[PDB]
């Protein structure tokens, strides 16, 4: 979405990259977001289909797994690093979610950068989501439902 | 030795940045872990005392106060060998 | 689910919702014990943390600065 | 009966002709007009910028 | 006056001149990462 290169400055000379500033960063970082949530976006749930990604010798990699697509994935991005680096996180701790994390994150990036836009502070937004989380986690605690009545591992059997 | 104004003075600087919403049980544990640990009255207060573990994994919540020493490093296991033991007593081999 | 969150205490058929949803496969709504789709509650625990968190780290900059390697 | 060595397989379209499907070039083409639109939000209002 | 000292220079206020400046671009680069409403610069 960004175009028109932000002008080489003559008054604030930084050694290496040129700085830029604004809204213009958290528009590229939401479209670093989106280069690799679309690609986890079609592989979600028993309907989701996956790719293939070759390794430049003949072998590939057909993946399901959102930590492992997103490892052969090497985002130059600094962005897109924190989300790769959260999947090899997600998957050795749990091993569960690893592709809803990650397209729960690009939604939220999503909407707060459009909630920046509306003028209200970050400070305010992630108040907002902790205060809210705090009561997502206090109402899981509410639906929670102890397998009780069942015949032998079937409560295994179709969790699985 | 008040716990009132130290630790109020404390989360005043946390707001101002990241982690301030988990500061109101960081605020205090940064009061105790100088006045009560490194030093008490004046003239010398160290923070190289202070060991701050770096680690990859978890969440924010995980971080809690621990009463003793950890130690980052960890066991060989190469040869079966015992990876707790209660009451036990640790010696420092500076030799090989 | 909105009729089953606002609904009495007293009423088992409402407060059933509360427990399905969405299917893949056929494409009706149907019970998720009969199903079989079910979830540990771990998974979702430490998901919305990290999510968070993956927030707060891109959602708090404001400018972006690059050097160049040596 | 064949003319020569081998016979490379004709692109329908000729070369260097962009196309593609898939609802990604509709959601491009809206970007591209929010990208536009983006120029001319600041200027909107008695209070606006040239 | 015509007695008065020209001093022969300009160049030192210029260079001082050119000197504020690159010192308030790279200071207000880091202004609005103060306080409770800053914001985090990833490099
Ligand atoms: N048979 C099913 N019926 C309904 N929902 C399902 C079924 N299988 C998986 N899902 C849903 O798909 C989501 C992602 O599942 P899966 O792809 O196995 O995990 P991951 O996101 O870690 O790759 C889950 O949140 C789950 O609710
Ligand atoms: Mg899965
Ligand atoms: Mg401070």
């Amino acid at each position: 979405m960004s175009q028109l290169f932000n002008n080489s400055r003559s008054d604030t000379l930084f050694l290496g990259g040129e700085k830029i500033s604004g809204d213009d960063i958290r528009n590229q970082n939401v479209l670093a977001t989106m280069a690799v949530a679309n690609v986890v976006k079609s592989s979600l749930g028993p309907v989701g289909l996956d790719k293939m990604l070759v390794d430049d010798i003949g072998d590939f990699t057909v993946t399901n797994d959102g930590a492992t697509i997103l490892s052969l994935l090497d985002v130059q991005h600094p962005a897109g690093k924190i989300l790769v680096e959260l999947a090899q996180q997600q998957d050795r701790e749990i091993g569960d979610g690893t592709t809803s994390v990650v397209i729960i994150a690009s939604e939220l990036l999503k909407r707060a950068n459009e909630l920046v836009k509306n003028k209200i502070h970050p400070t305010t937004i992630i108040t907002g989501f902790r205060v809210a989380l705090r009561e997502a986690i206090r109402f899981i605690n509410e639906v929670l439902s102890t397998s009780v009545d069942t015949l032998g591992k079937e409560t295994l059997i179709n969790i699985a | 030795s008040d716990r009132e104004q130290l630790v109020r003075a404390a989360s005043t600087s946390l707001s101002s940045k990241i982690v301030s919403q988990y500061s109101s049980f960081l605020a205090p544990l940064a009061v105790d872990s100088v006045l009560k640990i490194s030093d008490e009255n004046s003239k010398n207060v160290d923070l190289n005392d202070i060991r701050l573990v770096k680690k990859v994994g978890g969440t924010i919540d995980d971080t809690e106060m621990i009463d003793g020493v950890v130690l980052t490093q960890t066991a060989i296991k190469s040869a079966g060998g015992p990876t707790r033991k209660e009451k036990a007593k640790i010696g420092l081999i500076q030799f090989q | 689910h909105a009729a089953s969150q606002m609904a009495k205490p007293e009423d088992v058929k409402r407060r059933s919702y509360r427990n399905y949803g969405l299917d893949l496969i056929r494409g009706k709504i149907v019970d998720e014990i009969h199903a079989g789709v079910l979830e540990p509650t771990i998974s979702k625990v430490k998901s919305l943390k990290s999510a968070l968190e993956a927030c707060v780290a891109i959602l708090r900059i404001d400018t972006m600065i690059t050097v160049d390697p040596e | 009966m064949n003319f020569g060595s081998q016979t490379p397989t004709i692109v329908v379209l000729k070369e260097g002709t962009d196309a593609s499907q898939g609802k990604g070039q509709i959601i491009s083409n809206i970007n591209a007009c929010v990208a536009v639109q983006e120029a001319l939000k600041p200027t909107l209002g008695p209070l606006g910028s040239d | 006056p015509s007695n008065a000292t020209f001093k022969n220079k300009e160049k030192p206020q210029e260079v001082r001149k050119a000197n504020i400046i690159a010192a308030r671009s790279v200071a207000d680069a880091i202004r609005t990462s103060l306080g409770p409403k800053g914001m985090d610069k990833m490099i």
